[PDB]
């Protein structure tokens, strides 16, 4: 882990987007995916008419999958983004026509250091699904692993990516969020009987043009 | 050495941790736009040939790397036979302006045409794959189109590639421990 | 630049042999590559 | 506007993205980009339609295939009148500042 | 008018509050009500938590009345605001807990010249009814007449009012639009045979705090 | 913006008036001297055939846009593919000149002739239209002739083409809401 | 100028290769569009 008894030391870390927090005492770092800043976001497809939202930027959550010890290597569970949001994040995409926003991921499987096996959480542009030979290079994507000797929690931030500077997302989703089993869960007699796996995410930078007329 | 497994942080150890030393290297062949610099032939329709990268085959060497990238960018260039005289059209044209001699024309020449052609996409990139059916690549993912009487031959060169992305590259499958072949070798 | 060789000037505009880029307002796997950990992470001996 | 002196008028032009269906109505279409006027001294108004789109260019045939138009809609609603009963607002259409046309192509068969 | 044949001059005014604008070729002026700018958009009760939603400040509009010949002196149309909005503006008021905004107010009333008969709009605060007495001292509130030989558009702007600094508009409405007729409207053979009265309204310097939960 | 509508005063507002913003513009290809620059074919007559360029359909891009001027001026390029030698005699010539091969006569070389031409005509510019008969331009518009044993194909190009006073340029009339086409798209 | 993209000089005279111009003793619609009106005609408000 690189820091020294339980969960700890420069292993906690706090994120903080908007006005929601989240702290983890068992941090195994940040993955940036592809860039560490966004492209331009004022380019011409939007003759300057496009807006920040800042009070779309904090997290919201849904729960994944149950990690049990008999999924075998390769099972996985896919998340396209974005989601369905009751939000604000949400009301915005029946507002607006046009979008774009990147993601700050949070995956967590929470059981115990008495618990074995090997989680990989990774962010795929552009992926409706994947051939088993293919999960062997998922590594080729920006990713972090969840293996219970060490941590609890992975943490991926990419930027929007796509053909187009903005996006239509009822049509298209850029991103989909991968879990997939490495190494099955050992539970041994200590270890918890199974894994829930939750996903706390924030949209980032997001952006919106063409305004929408009412349904009234 | 050891170092926290968990982290994507790439970790490249060297042979000097046992008292080797590392040596050169030269690597101008997988660079990425030299190696997708070359002829790769598709397999044509009779008249109406649409450009479309994605047709070259995914076990060719340009087909299989171009698939393990997610977007790209390039011109173009084709080599064609073909009877009669042949027609491009840009991105975006109605299919009827393929009989149109005033787009640019080749008239024939034995024994093929080959031409330089300008991306003309309206994205600023395009994809090996896109998530909205979810097989289908949006109809504006294309180089325009061909037409000839007759076309029996068609090749695509990428020129000035960029790849953005990364996506797996699958080599064979082998049956045995290691997939052998009949290597090129001095006769008998 | 790609599988290009010859030593003189192209008889034709780079305006006609290719399309022309525009600009807005970067090699993200090489620093990838160039940023990985090659060192020995505790102590050594010997 | 060409109606007489004594006939006023006041209208409301917007722009409606693809995406849902246009506005029926001036309330539901305020909600998009949009300009109101009123008829005067001054017998003209100017509206620029934005390009707003997913890629840098779109096209400017239309596709067999596409239901419903991939850029939009126009919108033009009269808010109210006073006695301005059959007169008539003439309208017309010139290219904008940064209105560009790119790739030629000759596509008519006759 | 003080300016120059048909609706003209310096009377042309644009109003432009986000991608909206309004025009009109027959102004009288803007009147300000009681301040030209808002009070502190800062203060304790919020906790430095309140922030500002630009997307909501642009205009929607409402049909008021339709001014006939049998209405008379002292005939009223009231329109408490906030109102029912199916925009941006009409979302924030589900999504936070606590509001604040101003008023620019466009009331149009097109008949045409040879109309007579004239009509008081004014801005009220806290008012839920009024007497017969009182209409004569409506002119004590921030108001602007429509009398048709001069001027088919009133305009007044107004800031937040209120004993606290945010609001909670599902209990109380601040502000309250009344138009009120003054002179009967006369049709002679020229005018137009009754004046149909519409509202183009913007909410000015939004702001927001206190984050509700979704439905979910 | 308002304004008054009975001056031809051009007004052309932009979108900062409600807040947005102006992009830059790429004409190059509405550009009068560019796009005029391309061959055009023609419909040839058996051997002698007047150069007109006129004789451009009027729906091609060449012939809607020439039509789109009252007044022209340009040099021009054919590319003729005949059979025998190819003869062409400047503006003014007798018919008879044609058969005489020392006015510029092109000797028979597969698969076709092209040549350069200058303009040859006693005005100043040509016009499209000429309001003497009032269908019928005047004789003296024209590039010359040539003329072959045998003519089977011929294209027009106009070079440093200018134009003068523009004329309508209209689209296709459409039945439905919108003009429907099959554009050009990655098959199935 | 045109439809050309040789970066070599022609092979051939000017005098030549097109039809020479004479001058005796000018772009009007691009005067006529530069000169439009683009700003707004009353007084503007927020």
């Amino acid at each position: 882990d690189k820091k020294t008894t339980t969960l700890l030391e420069d292993r906690i870390l706090t994120t903080r987007n908007g006005h929601t927090t989240s702290t983890t005492q068992s941090s195994v770092g940040v993955t940036y995916g592809y860039a560490t800043a966004e492209d331009f976001v004022s380019g011409p497809n939007t003759s300057g008419l496009e807006t920040r939202v800042v009070q779309a930027e904090r997290f919201f959550k849904t729960h994944l999958f149950d990690w049990v010890t008999s999924d075998s290597f390769g099972r996985c569970h896919l998340l396209e983004l974005p989601t369905d949001h009751k939000g604000v994040y949400g009301s915005l995409t029946d507002s607006y026509a046009y979008m774009r926003n990147g993601w700050d991921v949070e995956v967590t499987a929470v059981g115990n250091q008495f618990n074995g096996g090997c989680l990989l959480v990774a962010m795929v542009p552009e992926l409706c699904s994947i051939q088993k030979r293919e999960l062997y290079q998922l590594t080729l994507f920006p990713h972090q692993f969840i293996n219970p000797r060490t941590n609890m929690t992975a943490h991926i931030t990419v930027p929007f990516v796509g053909v187009n500077r903005y996006d239509q997302y009822k049509v298209h989703k850029p991103w989909t969020l991968v879990v997939m089993v490495v190494a099955p869960l050992t539970v041994n007699t200590e270890g918890a009987p199974q894994i829930k796996v939750y996903a706390n995410i924030a949209p980032t930078n997001v952006h919106v043009a063409g305004e929408f007329p009412s349904k009234e | 050495t050891t170092s926290a497994g968990e982290s994507a942080d790439p970790v490249t150890t060297t042979v000097e941790n046992y008292g080797g030393e590392t040596q050169i290297q030269r690597r101008q062949h997988t660079d990425v736009s030299f190696i997708m610099d070359r002829f790769v032939k598709v397999t044509p329709q009779n008249q109406i040939n649409i450009l479309d990268l994605m047709q070259v085959p995914s076990h060719t060497l340009v087909g299989a790397l171009l698939r393990a990238s997610t977007y790209y960018f390039s011109d173009l260039e084709i080599a064609v036979k073909h009877e009669g005289d042949l027609t491009w059209v840009p991105n975006g044209a109605p299919e009827k302006a393929l009989d149109n001699t005033t787009n640019p024309t080749a008239y024939h020449k034995a024994p093929l045409t080959r031409l330089a052609l300008p991306y003309t996409a309206p994205h600023r990139v395009l994809a090996t794959v896109y998530n909205g059916e979810c097989r289908t690549l949006p109809t504006s993912f294309n180089y325009g189109a061909i037409k000839a009487t007759r076309v029996t031959e068609l090749l695509y060169r990428m020129k000035r590639a960029e790849t953005y992305c990364p996506r797996p590259l699958l080599a064979i499958h082998p049956t045995e421990a290691r997939h052998k072949q009949k290597i090129v070798a001095p006769v008998k | 630049s790609g599988n290009t060789g010859s030593i003189i000037n192209n008889y034709y505009m780079q305006q006609y042999q290719n399309s022309m880029d525009t600009q807005l307002g970067n090699d993200w796997f090489s620093k990838l590559a160039s940023s990985a950990f090659s060192g020995l992470f505790g102590a050594l001996l010997a | 506007f060409t109606g007489p002196t004594d006939a006023k008028a006041r209208y409301m032009v917007a722009y409606a993205p693809p995406g849902m269906e246009p506005p029926k109505t001036p309330e539901a279409a305020a909600h998009c980009i949009h300009a109101e006027w009123d008829t005067g001294l001054n017998s003209k108004f100017t509206f620029s339609i934005p390009y707003l789109s997913a890629a840098d260019y779109t096209y400017t045939a239309s596709d067999v295939a596409e239901t419903t138009n991939v850029q939009g809609w126009v919108c033009l609603f009269q808010i109210t009148h006073g006695k301005a009963d059959g007169d008539a607002l003439v309208v017309l259409a010139s290219a904008g500042k940064d209105f560009e046309l790119r790739l030629p192509v000759d596509a008519r068969a006759e």
